[PDB]
């Protein structure tokens, strides 16, 4: 029906983390192929990023926020794609100081929004 | 005894099915009245607080639950005041009945003791009115307006009685004097009438936040030693002398009020058994 | 008593319009205030309207319950006489029914408690124009 | 120590609950009541058999293990050394007091306050009596009655409704020896008290041994005054002991 | 395969409890609306909501109500005749009848044959018409005698009914003005049914007193003709008295008397002369019924005593109810 | 926790059913030898194979039975009496008795009062022990007392009838056990004894009715009285009890 409290967040990063964890293989030129069960049996050996998760069916909502911003990348940009999903899935995976350290995302995000200025100005 | 037919079983379900219908339109009478929520069939939802429209939106499929559905409608044709009050009377009537009835009292010696309540609570009332003159249209124009003070529009039977249940404490009152005077089986059965009577303003003072013991149990001194005056008053939140304040009603309100609570809780008393043909 | 319909009654009526009023405050709780955080609104096709604007999500909100569409008729009379501090609104009379609810559990009357939340607003208006400061 | 299986129950639930024990003492006497009284067959521990309609061997017998009941034991062995006649009448006017006070502990008064307004009737109803010594057969329950419903006008509090109570329990009494002797109790109960009334003045009596009419001072039926003193005053004190008390706790074994 | 598809048959051990079940209940159906207090009863059929009545009219109840069993049937087409050609005793012809049945069946059960109970029954009824034939009063002469015998057989016939409240061949406002066409119905129903005995009062002048002194009187009658009678005629005979003096305690009954202090007086009465006490049901308690001033036809109770011994008859000489599959 | 450890109490209509059932019980048990064709009943005790026997005497089928209930006990106690005392009777008392407290329980289905009905049997035994002295003994009682329920108040009627219809039960099981029509013989008996003919009664040996005055039977006036009384207030005892309280085994 509906979630509310800290089960939202927490969950929103075991969907996004479990949406990175499919394509953590996909990266480079010695990128892992996947094998996607078709409905009637079939298989596709695909090994990219965008194709995946294009055909695997996703229940949460904030997975479907992952892949429709990946669309919208491929749109501008087709490559490094698969970077985004990695890196968004491992800067939300680190939940001890989110929730076990009782922190608001307030304050998470303010920190967030500070290293990406930072980040931008290194590279 | 034996008791092996057992058509009192249906009295039972008569006066249950009766007393339902009156516990849950007690609550909305007077101007404190708690509100109601009706949800309609198809989604939508009201809230009112109305006894007449609670009851046409109630869908009573007993039979003798529709006789109190049916009486209201009387009252509303008759006097079109003190629709809540008639339900609310009957529904402690069948509740006092079961009573006598568990201590072997026939339905016959309660329904014609009721009628000497009456007749007698009809001279009780109508003594301690207040009679007005009908050319008089000073008396007409305040006794309306104060009155629809009371009704949602606020801004734009020669006699009058007042309200706050006083009525019903001096029948109350009275009446158990004159069961004291009564022989046979009508003594049990208008005392019973009397403290019937008494729901009424217990239940105005209960939607006021008063106590309901306490208020009708003061205005039963008041009466003994006063008059019809004392009765409870909402707008400021307790007893005070109701003459003063100018809420007052109508004597056929009150007196048809009985007459026709009371024909209905005879005529449901006569019920032996209900037969379905076809 | 056999009836078309259903009936029920009693103090858990005002319990579970309590928890139902309380509900939807909760669902614009911490989306108050200009830090206030966004909110997802799964529509019935697959939409997903993001937001943190209290009112917005009153509109959008979809609550099948009578006590909680009180509150959404509720928001368009604010938001139709001055257009903002709807999310305030629903959020106090959620407190003021919480508490209310438990007065009636001491036996306080609800009408002894209608009277007092209406006599609080009276002098509340009255110690705000008191201390008011002129544009 | 031996927390678990113990009891614990308050409220109007353990009042009624108590009220419940003490009724099923009374209706077990209330049919033993007069010469016309249903006698009751007592089974000894040694296997002999006795029947007797005496109130006080009925108690001495009656191995009730509820301990409200044991307290109503406990107040007629005082009674038989004070009144010695109506030890049923104390019992059984007892059950009507609390039978009475139900219907009041639903319109919400306290225990205490119950317990106050039957301390008032009982001073209204001795202060009226001295006005196998006064009449017998139920005239002197019928005449207190009238005088506690009067004076019930004048208290102005809740004890009213308690007040008024203690007149209808009052009746029980004439009202147990009509049922027991074969003739309609609140026919006979009301006629009684509108010839006290109507008819005339001085208290008249219940006949329930089928004699000529009432008036028991013509059939020579009198009570000492200081035993329908002690009748009254006994059962109130013991209708107060039991409405104050609202917790019977005792550890289960474990 | 005896009977099976629809086809049924009851044995003698059960046709005899579906025969008198089945006449027993419409008994007791009705037996509360038995004189002026009678007790009202909700008529509502099964599927539709505005066939809603109350009434008290033991003919209106009988007519209305569906019977599926066969030995009700009889019992209620010997009271439908009652009712449209005397126009009075309808109840008591289905209450007598049912009483006899309910006797009868104790009876049996102490292995008393059916026939032995009709010819028990058969010399009570002729002593029973006896005794109303000797206690029965005419009125040739002195019209204003005859005149109030017609006042008070009125009475008698507009109890418990709407109207209560208020020479030669017998072929807007309130009711005291003589609202709606439900409340002329019934008046002309009820006062058709007046008009009925009364015709029938004046082709037979001949009266007797009601409130169960009619019915006492004839209950005497074959008590003491049980002390002149063969061994098994006695103990049914001894049931017919019974079945007669269950009318006035059911009378007393519905307007809650003692009935069995009311009805045990009357047999005390009635056994040592003073043929004319019955129920007071406005005092409660028992009076001379010609002071009172209560008396019925001798016609109507004539065919009432008749008519119900003539239906309980057929009832015991039924043993086995047959019926075949239905279409 | 109102009656444990081996005590208990009895409710009114437990008690009611307790004291009615355990001395109409032992009623039937004796009712079959009632008679000179008595049935005969067997007698087998408990871990004695050897004590089997076979009589029809009542006084020695209840003197050796045991009784457990309360109320049975004072109906097989005044049984005793009347084998010591009077020495013959013993078993219509018993049946006598059992057949009162047998209408009696009808009697109170019927919202008929213990006390009014014993106000019943005691009127009733005064004008039965009259017929006695003015005089089959069964019937005449039996006709007195119906005659009596004509001439009393009204609740008091039915219990008379119940009184003789009890005596009236006695040679309905003579004839019974005997195995003739009891139906006709009591029902011939009852039309004869009420107009004129205060001699007849049963011939067993011919199997119909005869002239005990010719036939040469008759029994003692102090028995019959005697069985009369005890009977009657044998029922009186359990008929005005109303709750029995057990107490714990020793
Ligand atoms: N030859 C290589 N050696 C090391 N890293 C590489 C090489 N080729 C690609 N990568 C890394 O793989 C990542 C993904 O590259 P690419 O496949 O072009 O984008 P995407 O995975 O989004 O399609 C890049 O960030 C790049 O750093």
């Amino acid at each position: 029906k509906r979630e509310s409290g800290r089960k939202v967040q927490s969950g929103n990063i075991n969907a996004a983390k479990t949406i990175a964890d499919i394509i953590r293989t996909c990266l480079g030129p010695k990128s892992m192929m996947k094998m996607l069960l078709d409905p009637m049996g079939g298989i596709v050996m695909t090994n990219d990023g965008n194709a995946i998760l294009r055909e695997i069916q996703v229940q949460h909502p904030a997975a479907k926020s992952m892949i429709e911003i990946s669309r919208t990348q491929d749109e501008e940009v087709g490559d490094g794609t698969t970077s985004v999903i990695i890196l968004a899935g491992e800067m939300l995976s680190v939940a001890e100081h989110f929730l076990e350290q009782q922190m608001h995302p307030t304050v998470v995000i303010s920190a967030y929004r500070k290293a990406l200025d930072d980040m931008i100005s290194t590279l | 005894y034996q008791d092996r037919d057992k058509p009192a079983q249906i009295r039972f379900s008569n006066i249950s099915a009766a007393k339902a219908v009156a516990d849950a339109i007690r609550t909305s009478l007077g101007p404190k009245g708690m509100d109601k929520m009706i949800q309609d069939g198809k989604g939508d939802v009201t809230i009112t607080n109305d006894g007449a429209t609670i009851l046409k939106q109630m869908q009573v499929l007993h039979p003798a639950a529709r006789m109190l559905v049916e009486l209201s409608k009387a009252q509303d044709i008759e006097a079109g005041d003190g629709t809540t009050s008639v339900v609310i009377i009957a529904g402690s009537l069948l509740d006092s009945c079961t009573k006598l009835l568990q201590k072997g009292i026939h339905p016959t010696i309660i329904s014609e003791s009721f009628q000497k309540a009456l007749e007698k609570g009809i001279e009780i009332l109508t003594d301690m009115s207040r009679p007005v003159e009908l050319s008089d249209r000073e008396t007409l124009l305040n006794s309306a307006t104060t009155s629809l003070n009371s009704k949602v529009v606020s801004q734009y039977k020669r006699a009058l009685i007042a309200g706050g249940g006083a009525p019903e404490i001096e029948l109350a009152l009275r009446l158990t004097e004159y069961s004291r005077t009564l022989s046979g089986m009508e003594s049990y059965c208008v005392r019973a009438f009397a403290d019937a009577m008494e729901v009424i303003p217990s239940t105005l003072a209960e939607n006021a936040g008063l106590n309901p013991i306490s208020t009708v149990t003061e205005l039963r001194n008041r009466h003994a030693q006063g008059e019809k005056t004392a009765g409870i008053n909402v707008r400021k939140g307790g007893i005070s002398n109701i003459l003063e304040e100018l809420v007052v009603q109508p004597l056929l309100v009150s007196v048809s009020a009985l007459t026709l609570a009371t024909e209905t809780v005879r005529s449901i008393l006569k019920i032996d058994d209900v037969v379905n043909t076809r | 008593l056999s009836v078309f319909g259903d009936r029920s009654t009693g103090e858990t009526i005002r319990s579970q319009n309590v928890m139902a009023a309380a509900s939807i405050a909760n669902i614009v709780k911490s989306s108050l205030g200009p830090v206030g955080l966004d909110k997802m609104l799964v529509d019935d096709i697959g939409d997903v309207t993001i937001t943190n604007d209290g009112a917005t999500i009153l509109k959008l909100l979809e609550v099948e319950h009578p006590a909680a569409k009180v509150l959404c008729e509720l928001a368009d009379l604010q938001d139709k006489e001055v257009g903002d501090g709807t999310t305030s609104v629903v959020i106090i009379a959620a407190e003021l029914l919480k508490n209310a609810d438990e007065l009636v559990k001491q036996k306080i009357h609800p009408t002894s408690v209608i009277s007092g939340y209406r006599l609080a607003c009276k002098e509340a208006v009255r110690y705000i124009n008191e201390n008011l400061i002129v544009n | 120590k031996d927390q678990d299986r113990k009891s614990r129950l308050m409220g109007l639930e353990a009042l009624k609950s108590h009220i419940m024990a003490a009724k099923a003492v009374a209706n077990t006497m209330r049919t033993s009541l007069g010469p016309n009284g249903l006698d009751k067959m007592m089974v000894d521990k040694d296997g002999d058999v006795t029947v007797t309609n005496d109130g006080a061997t009925i108690l001495s017998m009656m191995d009730v293990d509820h301990q409200i009941a044991k307290l109503m034991v406990e107040l007629s062995k005082s009674q038989d050394d004070e009144i010695g006649d109506g030890t049923t009448g104390v019992v059984v006017l007892a059950g009507a007091l609390l039978e009475e006070a139900e219907q009041l502990l639903d319109r919400g008064i306290h225990p205490i306050r119950i317990a106050d307004g039957y301390e008032q009737a009982a001073r209204v109803a001795i202060e009226h009596l001295d006005k196998k010594v006064v009449y017998g057969g139920g005239a002197a329950e019928i005449s207190c009655a009238l005088a506690v419903s009067q004076e019930a006008d004048k208290c102005p509090t809740l004890e009213q409704y308690a007040m008024r109570a203690f007149a209808d329990a009052l009746e029980v009494i004439p009202m147990a020896l009509s049922e027991n002797s074969g003739m309609n109790p609140i026919q006979t109960m009301t006629e009684v008290r509108a010839r006290q009334v109507k008819e005339m003045n001085p208290a008249l009596g219940i006949d329930c041994l089928h004699k000529g009419t009432n008036d028991m001072k013509q059939q020579h039926v009198i009570e000492t005054l200081i035993g329908k003193k002690q009748q009254i005053s006994l059962a109130t004190q013991m209708v107060r002991m039991i409405l104050k008390i609202d917790d019977i706790r005792k550890p289960g074994e474990s | 395969n005896i009977f099976k598809a629809g086809a049924d048959e009851e044995r003698a051990e059960t046709a005899r409890l579906t025969s008198f079940i089945g006449a027993i209940a419409i008994g007791d159906l009705v037996k509360s609306t038995l004189g002026p207090k009678g007790m009202d009863k909700i008529l509502l059929s099964s599927g539709r909501d505005a066939s809603l009545m109350v009434t008290n009219d033991g003919a209106t109840i009988l007519k209305n109500i569906g019977v599926d069993n066969p030995a009700a049937k009889v019992l209620v087409d010997m009271s439908r005749v009652q009712d449209d050609e005397v126009g009075d005793g309808t109840t008591s012809v289905t209450v007598l009848a049912a009483e006899l049945l309910r006797e009868a069946e104790s009876l049996i059960a102490k292995k008393i044959h059916p026939q032995t109970i009709i010819a028990g029954w058969r010399e009570a009824t002729k002593a029973a018409r006896e005794a109303l034939l000797s206690s029965a009063v005419d009125h040739g002469s002195d019209e204003v005698k005859f005149r109030q015998d017609l006042m008070n057989i009125a009475g008698t016939t507009l109890s418990s009914k709407l109207l209560t409240h208020h020479k030669g061949s017998g072929n807007g406002g309130s009711l005291a003005d003589s609202a709606t066409q439900q409340i002329l119905d019934e008046a002309e129903r009820s006062l058709h049914d007046a008009l009925c005995v009364l015709a029938q009062t004046v082709k037979d002048s001949r009266t007797v007193y009601g409130g169960g002194c009619s019915e006492m009187l004839m209950a005497h009658a074959v008590t003491q003709l049980a002390n002149r009678t063969p061994g098994k005629e006695a103990v049914a005979m001894e049931s017919y008295a019974k079945a007669l003096r269950m009318l006035p305690t059911i009378i007393a009954d519905n307007a809650g008397y003692d009935s069995a202090d009311l009805v045990a007086q009357l047999r005390a009465a009635h056994s040592e002369g003073n043929t004319t006490a019955g129920l007071d049901m406005r005092e409660g308690t028992i009076g001379d019924m010609a002071i009172l001033g209560i008396t019925e036809s001798f016609q109507v109770k004539r065919q009432v005593l008749l008519s119900a011994a003539e239906a309980a008859e057929v009832i015991l000489r039924v043993d086995n109810i047959i019926k075949a599959a239905p279409r």
